[PDB]
């Protein structure tokens, strides 16, 4: 649904 | 099969609040908390990457120990009546003993622990 991404620095 | 129960604390648990005004930065903060005897791995997920800067976003936390992740909401054109989608997840796993990256390739996913929060927006 609502998808998760590895978040940016 | 089912996940386990999150190891680490989160302080905000549920919710990350964004005070404007917009201009500039906004910067909210996320604690995570090791009370355990081994060193915990963690990595920062999002449904918006693009709009935010995580710092650091992944890690390791040593045991017995506290992080001060910081959110940080990158300037925008904000819209009252628009409802803030934003999402966040801490992800964490235990490191293995005498050890990053190659961890995390190989992990199944009930090895690891989520917790889900929340982004709201004000002002
Ligand atoms: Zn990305
Ligand atoms: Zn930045
Ligand atoms: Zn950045």
């Amino acid at each position: 649904e609502e998808e998760f991404f590895d978040a940016h620095e | 099969m089912a996940k386990v129960e999150q190891v680490l604390s989160l302080e905000p648990q549920h919710e990350l609040k964004f005070r404007g005004p917009f201009t500039d930065v906004v910067t909210t903060n996320l604690k995570l908390g090791n009370p355990t005897d081994r060193n915990v791995c963690f990595k920062v997920k999002t449904t918006v990457p693009r709009r935010y800067c995580v710092r650091p976003n992944s890690g390791v936390i040593d045991a017995g120990a506290s992080l001060n992740v910081s959110v940080m909401l990158q300037p925008f054109d904000y819209d009252p009546n628009e409802k803030s989608k934003h999402k966040f997840m801490v992800q964490s796993m235990f490191a293995p003993p005498d050890t990053m990256e190659a961890v995390w390739k190989e992990a199944k996913p009930e090895d690891l622990m989520d917790s889900k929060l929340r982004c709201v927006f004000e002002l």
